[PDB]
């Protein structure tokens, strides 16, 4: 999934947010491994996505 | 198993309408996002209309009130109906099943024809 | 900052509903009680500053 933004930081045991409670909501027990990157590259058009 | 599905077309009709509509094959179809993906050599990515399955669109923030989609199940056939068209709006339209939160069992079509030039 | 006022809620019930009303209502970090189960405490005095 994409969230929004450099918001990754948000998918942490602990951490509360907008998109992180009410979107994609990680438990506090959570075992296990986050990856993230950007994809200005890959998902880029000349006016907008 | 089968698609049924972008099955139509139009020609160079600057200022006009575009009555493209893609059907869907009796199959179990309860959850389907139908959408509308341009596929001009460059832009590929493109999200037109929205097919949520309570009956509510959204519409994307650069077409705003400029794209109309209605439900239709009389013959099992979604319409489309747009107005005001450019002339950069020659591409190759489709109508994806499996649109973004997918791409799993994703399955495309093969094009409608639809291009203008003034 | 340094002339922060201070308005004291008393003699009234706090139904924390209206409280959720502005889009960026982000930090919203509680310390000694948690975000919920607070429709069921009964304080002594409330405070707020600015």
């Amino acid at each position: 999934f994409v969230i929004r933004g450099d918001e990754v930081r948000q998918i942490a045991p602990g951490q509360t947010g907008n998109i992180a409670d009410y979107n994609y909501k990680l438990p506090d027990d959570f075992t296990g491994c986050v990856i993230a990157w950007n994809s200005n590259k890959l998902d880029s058009k000349v006016s907008g996505n | 198993e089968v698609q049924l599905v972008e099955s139509g077309g139009g020609l160079v009709q600057p200022g006009g309408s575009l009555r493209l509509s893609c059907a869907a094959s009796d199959s179990s179809f309860y959850d389907y996002e139908m959408s509308w993906v341009r596929q001009v050599p460059g832009k590929t990515p493109e999200w037109i209309g929205s097919m949520y399955p309570s009956g509510r669109t959204y519409i994307n923030p650069s077409l705003k009130s400029l794209v109309t989609i209605s439900r239709d199940n009389s013959e099992n056939m979604l319409y489309l109906q747009m107005n005001s068209l450019r002339a950069e709006d020659t591409a190759m339209y489709y109508c994806v099943s499996n649109w973004a939160s997918g791409s799993t069992g994703d399955y495309w079509g093969q094009g409608t024809l639809v291009t203008v030039s003034s | 900052v340094y002339a922060w006022n201070r308005k004291r809620i008393s003699n009234c019930v706090a139904d924390y509903s209206v409280l959720y009303n502005l889009a960026p209502f982000f930090t919203f970090k509680c310390y000694g009680v948690s975000p919920t189960k607070l429709n069921d405490l009964c304080f002594t005095n409330v405070y707020a500053d600015s």
